[PDB]
């Protein structure tokens, strides 16, 4: 996201990190989850897995856009006003 | 501040560059007398 510095991207992401770190607060113990019980942390995962789900889309949307602004920028400064 | 030099980019900032001066230092080989 940092290639872009759109906030669009960066405060989003901060929010899917806050759920993250809502998780690792009980980092800990989720440590050995698995070991004899990997439910609960398939819990866990699937609320990240949502955030992920969404920061992707709009990381999918960001790249879109961005190539989309380039190629018609490029372009314009080939352009000679007196012609074309 | 045409510089605009708190500013990042990459493709459009460098083929810019090379445009530029490929342009102006043909105009300014063809020695005009003016």
């Amino acid at each position: 996201m940092i290639q872009s510095q759109r906030p669009m991207m960066l405060q989003s992401a901060l929010a899917f990190e806050q759920i993250i770190k809502n998780s690792k607060a009980g980092s800990g113990g989720k440590s050995q989850i698995t070991w004899d019980n990997p439910k609960e942390l398939e819990g866990y995962i699937q609320k990240l897995q949502n955030a992920a789900e969404r920061l992707a889309t709009e990381n999918r949307k960001l790249r879109k856009w961005h190539t989309t602004f380039c190629e018609k920028v490029v372009v314009l400064m080939n352009i000679d006003l007196l012609r074309q | 501040d045409p510089a605009r030099d708190p500013q990042y980019a990459e493709n459009e900032v460098d083929e810019m560059r090379i445009q530029k001066d490929l342009e102006l230092e043909q105009y300014k080989r063809s020695s005009s007398k003016s």
